[PDB]
């Protein structure tokens, strides 16, 4: 027990995996060097581009 | 009409509504006021009956009133929750960030059982929020909305779940209580009872009844036609009471030696001793309405009663019997059948009020049983209330109720609208209410008795879609949680011009047709075969005699939002709930023109939408100003209103004001006197006014892609006002006071010009992501400096300065002047947290453009990015030379089914033109029962449409063959909504005419910037060794499972692995490839990752022998 | 007769940990 209404986490929670009976969403470490935006449309461009 | 500074807007009303819009937010004015009792409530309730109006906290009184010791030797009352004024006004609780409250006092008092002697106090029970006058609350200067929150209440539940594996109908019953137990009246698979209770297992019938008190003569007899009952009192297989009440007692605390006076001295208290098993009083209310057992009387005892365990019974064996309705004796009859979760019947709505009394209640228990605790040890006779009482905790849970609370949210002021549209709002998820996952798809469903009441079109499109909606315009609340709804009750073939606030149970009673009827002029009608909705939600052709009530006007089952939409029968509801949820999104913009074509809710809206400042009194104006208005009562007296200008919202839109009259003017009392953001004239206004043509131009208007002439950006047409605050306090550390000053570690001067003298910029300045924003440091310590740095320092002069170099930048990508600084100061006596002396709080804005890429949207759902801003002249454009607004795509349109925009398109184009039908030859047929007046327009006239009363396309063809000439003799469209247009690119016209036309359109508050990001390298975690995600700091995107599994299917191996080492967790591998790039060289190799080690040492400190080989 | 099979469960709830 604590303080906070919420359950406890041994070492056996602290798992990156530990997938137990179901298969959830897997959700890594969110890597580097990217950027996001909306997209539009190139109509003028090439396919390459 | 019936509204002062109404604008003519003509509308098509084909019929005419007995009552008008009520009082949306007194939803919530009357649940606070009703928990205050306010005299207002006082005379409200008593209006309807009400013999005893009861405030919320004086039922809190009555309930624990009063307090008492075990012993019994002393007692403890209240009396008089009476409220005092509010500590500051409004505007000063807001910008001093003091949550909004009142103080509280409570004529309490103490008498000793013993001897009798009377303590009684006027006590501080505590400062206690109040209510806006726009219904909401603030906290600490925050501006947060209470929800209310649908619940079923608790009730005599039925049903009769067929065992199949039987082939035997099993009739139930759950009567859950509030703060009470659970008990099963089971229809077993045996001819037998299902007579679990409190969560047992099972029970006989006999057990209770002769627990009960009651002989199996005593049963038989009250229940001779009970053939269960019969069987089971032959299988009962124990006889006399004490054995039936010493099984019940063992089985009930099994481990428990039976004694024999728990056999009264439990079950009374389990369920009628009324201080731990309790319904609520509607609770009762809905027991004896269900049952109409307490037929006449008022609602009290929440306690039970063997009279209503015995009807129970009663109904249930005769439901399990085969029948259609029992008088119980001293009850009418009650029709036999079932009961429903998700009918409205059972599904109550705890409101504001209520959720405060609850918070109340669960105080106030703890109070109390720390009350009756030093109720003992408090010295005797020599005590005080006061020293009996602590607010504490009542207090502690009023503010984490106000504040931490999933109910208690943050006004979204976007828009005068989408506020609105906060409020009012409808969802059963949260504390008591059901979670997301837990609930059945079912309940999300659209239950017929939710015509009327919620409109079953507005809801969150996201994973909560059923969860959330809103409520019918028309609709009203019960004082028992429950929606009252007027209805038009017809009599004799004539409709009354009573309205009636119905329920839905009763409306299962009776027999309600439709508004859309041909009423004979006078309540009579005229054909016989009417449809009509039925008990089980149905629809027939009644012959004309039956029905009993009339629909009180059309779209009584629409939203707010939902009731803004014209044409909306015309398109799917998918298209339409997207653009409701979107026009919620709409971004106020600087200009703020009201649409040509609307319907009668644009004004309504707006009056109770607040912002836009009411003329209190009836009177000549005194003088205006840009911030003010001086207003001359008719009578002497005077006032000022103070605009509020450039506020920065909830979500940085600007908040102005702008005055709409002359100070040499004269109004009436309720009348518009300045519009706010989004209301142009008094009414709503959410766009602009646009000529659009719809064809595929370039491709550029592709799957939704949108293109935009230059025209709109110079005239600034779409623009938007900025406003966003920050803020950074003056702590203290150990190494002593943070500072704030334009004494600065290393830095140039003129990054150092425009601040202030102490620290902080100034006034007016404009800036760029980066820049400084408030000269503060600290000290940072003492460390040995490098060789290097010291011998810098050496042919420099350069001193330490070890205070660290802590100031307030602008975070990346933003611009635009500062308005107002906001300064807070300890030694100001300015309140601060501890451990802080100094506080500041910027505003810059920025004048934002549109520019490409954001999202637009019509009012059909019709929606999209802005394809691409193309230059004024290479447009398509009119024979006029007037050149197109913007275009939209065809095919976007057939498999949405939105063609209201198309009729929304001519409509506007018929609106700008302006006509005069020629009635010289009478009426042309289809205008014939038209209105009048109509027969001509004006060019840009505004008009409106009912929403289920519309324009017909035939009226509509007509109208577009009466589309006077503009300027010269200029009929630009043809009959058919098309016309000829030219290429301002090629320089031909087009082969074929196009239809075109005016349409208004919103802007969403999705711009590019809030979405734009990219990053490279910046702030490494802590716990993991990562550079901090989320575009509020740079964060950046995460490349996970979906494309990794693909890469992998790719087959490219390098280039995942980089990513996942060197990108990912390498310490030194980031480092080393950063100067490799900077270098220009090969990379290195990737390094081993960091969380794989970190898992192998978890797995290894597991206490588990883990190893690599390497050969 | 057959509502036993909660007796059986009911007994390794309660006496549990
Ligand atoms: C030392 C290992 C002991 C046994 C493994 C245990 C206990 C883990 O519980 C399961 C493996 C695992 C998950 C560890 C997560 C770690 C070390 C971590 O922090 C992450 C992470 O959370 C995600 C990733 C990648 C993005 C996962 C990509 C998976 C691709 N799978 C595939 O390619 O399909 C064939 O790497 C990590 O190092």
């Amino acid at each position: 027990t604590g303080p906070g209404n919420r359950p406890l986490k041994s070492l056996s929670d602290l798992l990156k995996g530990k997938q137990g009976r179901f298969r959830q969403n897997l959700l890594g470490k969110r890597v580097d060097y990217s950027g996001r935006s909306v997209i539009v449309v190139g109509p003028q461009l090439k396919l390459h581009q | 009409n019936s509204v002062p500074g109404a604008p003519n807007r003509v509308s098509f009303a084909k019929l005419r509504e007995p009552l008008e819009v009520p009082g949306l937010l007194d939803v919530q004015t009357d649940s606070f006021e009703w928990l205050i009792g306010s005299p207002r409530w006082r005379e409200s309730a008593a209006e309807r009956g009400d013999v005893n109006p009861v405030g919320g906290l004086e039922e809190v009184l009555y309930e624990l009133s009063p307090i008492e010791d075990f012993s019994g030797s002393m007692s403890l009352s209240f009396s008089d929750p009476r409220f005092d004024d509010v500590k500051a006004p409004v505007d000063e609780c807001k910008d001093k960030d003091m949550t909004y409250a009142a103080p509280l006092f409570v004529t309490a008092e103490f008498i000793n059982n013993n001897t009798g002697e009377i303590k009684s106090q006027t006590v501080f029970m505590g400062d206690f929020p109040m209510m806006t006058e726009k219904g909401t609350f603030i906290i600490n200067g925050t501006e947060r909305v209470v929800v209310s929150q649908l619940v079923r209440s608790p009730g005599v539940y039925f049903d009769e779940t067929i065992d199949k594996s039987t082939d035997k109908t099993l009739h139930s019953v759950k009567v859950i209580p509030s703060r009470g137990a659970w008990l099963e009246f089971d229809v077993d698979k045996r001819d037998t009872v299902g007579v679990r209770i409190d969560r047992k297992r099972r029970q006989p019938v006999t057990v209770l009844l002769k627990a009960l008190g009651w002989t199996s003569e005593q049963i038989v007899e009250r229940f001779g036609f009970s053939e269960i009952m019969r069987s089971t009192l032959e299988k009962d297989n124990t006889v006399g009471t004490d054995e039936a009440l010493l099984d019940i007692y063992r089985k009930l605390r099994p481990g428990e030696p039976p004694t024999k006076e728990s056999a009264q001295t439990l079950l009374e208290n389990l369920f009628f001793k009324e201080k731990r098993y309790d319904l609520a009083r509607v609770g009762r209310y809905k027991v004896n309405k269900k049952l109409g057992l307490h037929v006449g009387e008022p609602i009290t005892s929440s306690t039970l009663t063997e009279e209503d365990v015995v009807a129970t019974i009663e109904y249930l064996v005769r439901l399990h019997e085969g029948q259609t309705t029992m008088t119980v004796p001293g009850g009418v009859e009650v029709p036999v059948e079932t009961d429903d979760i998700d009918h409205f019947g059972n599904r109550r709505l705890r409101t504001v009020g209520e959720l405060i009394q609850n918070q109340i209640r669960v105080g106030m228990s703890r109070m109390e049983r720390v009350v009756r605790e030093r109720m003992t040890t408090q010295d005797v006779e020599a005590i005080t209330p006061q020293t009996l009482i602590n607010i504490r905790p009542v207090v502690a849970a009023i503010k984490e109720f106000f504040g931490t609370s999933q109910l208690s949210q943050f006004m979204d002021q976007n828009n005068p609208l989408s506020g609105l549209t906060h409020k009012r709002r409808l969802s059963a998820l949260g504390p008591g209410g059901l979670s997301r996952e837990r609930a059945g798809l079912e309940v999300r469903d659209v239950h017929p008795s939710h015509y009327g009441r919620m409109c079953p079109i507005e809801t969150p499109e996201g994973p909560n879609i059923g969860l959330i909606g809103s409520l019918s315009v028309y609709a009203r609340v019960n004082p028992f949680g429950f929606i009252e709804t007027p209805y038009r009750k017809v009599v004799d073939g004539v409709v009354s011009d009573e309205i009636v606030y119905l329920t839905a149970d009763e409306e299962d009673r009776h027999v309600v047709a439709q508004a859309n009827s041909p009423i004979d002029a006078d309540g009579r009608f005229v054909e016989p075969r009417v449809l009509v909705r039925r008990k089980a939600g149905e629809v027939e052709y009644v012959p004309s005699s039956e029905v009993d009530y009339m629909d009180v006007s059309p779209r009584q089952m629409v939203s707010v939002a939902t009731a803004m939409i014209p044409f909306l029968e015309h398109d799917d509801a998918n298209r339409a709930l997207m653009g409701a949820n979107m026009q919620r999104q709409a971004v106020p913009l600087v200009r703020s023109e009201a649409p040509l074509v609307g319907t009668g809710m644009e004004l309504r809206a707006a009056i109770d939408a607040g912002d836009v400042v009411v003329a209190e009194e009836s009177g000549v104006i005194e003088e205006v100003s840009a911030d003010y208005i001086t207003v001359m009562h008719d009578n002497g007296t005077r006032r000022t209103y103070r605009m509020r200008k450039f506020a920065r919202s909830n979500h940085g839109t600007c908040a102005n004001q702008c005055p709409i009259v002359d100070a040499g003017d004269r109004v009436e009392a309720g009348q518009v006197i300045a519009d706010g953001p989004c209301t142009d004239d008094g009414e709503m206004a959410l766009g602009k006014n646009l000529l659009v043509a719809i064809m595929p131009w370039e491709g550029h208007n592709y799957e939704d892609a949108i293109i935009l002439s230059n025209r709109l950006v110079e005239e600034d047409v779409l623009t938007s006002i900025h406003i966003e605050e920050h803020e950074i306090d003056a702590r203290d550390t150990k190494l002593g006071a943070e500072e704030i000053t334009r004494d600065i570690p290393n830095i140039s001067d003129e990054v150092l010009a425009d601040l202030d003298e102490r620290g902080i910029v100034r006034i007016g300045a404009e800036v760029r992501d980066g820049d400084i924003l408030v000269g503060k440091v600290t000290p940072k310590g003492e460390t040995e400096l490098t060789p290097e740095e010291r011998l810098l320092r050496a042919i420099f002069g350069e001193k330490a300065r070890e205070v660290r170099d802590t100031s307030l930048k602008v975070p990346h990508g933003e611009s635009g002047k500062v308005i107002g600084i906001r300064v807070f100061s300890r030694e100001d006596e300015d309140e601060l947290p501890a451990g802080v002396n100094e506080l500041v709080r910027v505003y810059v804005a920025q004048k934002r453009k549109i520019s490409d890429g954001d999202k637009l949207a019509g009012r059909h759902g019709n929606k999209g990015v802005i394809g691409k801003i193309l230059p004024v002249e290479d447009m398509p454009f009119l024979a006029d030379g007037t050149p197109v607004d913007i275009i939209l795509n065809t095919h976007g349109v057939p498999r949405r089914m939105n063609i209201g925009q198309i009729l929304e398109t001519h409509l506007g184009w018929c609106a700008h033109s302006g006509w005069k039908v020629d009635a010289a030859k009478g009426v042309p047929d289809w205008a014939a029962r038209l209105p009048d007046e109509l027969l001509e327009a004006q060019p840009n006239a505004i008009v409106s449409t009912p929403v289920f009363d519309g324009a017909q396309e035939a009226e509509l063809q007509g109208l577009l063959s009466c589309t006077l000439p503009n300027r010269d003799g200029d009929v630009l469209v043809d009959a058919d909504g098309k016309a000829m247009l030219f290429d301002g690119r090629s320089g031909e016209p087009f082969p074929y005419p196009v239809t075109v036309g005016y349409m208004y359109i919103m802007k969403l508050h999705h711009l590019v910037d809030d979405k734009i990001h990219a990053r490279s390298t910046g702030p490494y975690s802590m716990i993991t060794q990562q550079p901090l995600g989320g575009k509020a700091q740079f964060g950046g995107q995460r490349f996970g499972e979906m494309e990794c599994w693909a890469m992998q299917a790719y087959g490219a191996a390098y280039t995942l692995q980089e990513l996942l080492t060197i990108k990912s967790d390498d310490t030194v591998g980031r480092v080393k490839v950063y100067e490799a790039i900077v270098k220009g060289e090969n990379i290195p190799e990737p390094g081993i990752p960091e969380s794989f080690k970190v898992l192998l040492k978890e797995l290894q400190s597991l206490c588990l022998n883990v190893e690599v080989l390497s050969s | 007769s057959e509502a036993l099979r909660q007796a059986r469960k009911d007994a390794e709830l309660t006496a549990s940990a």
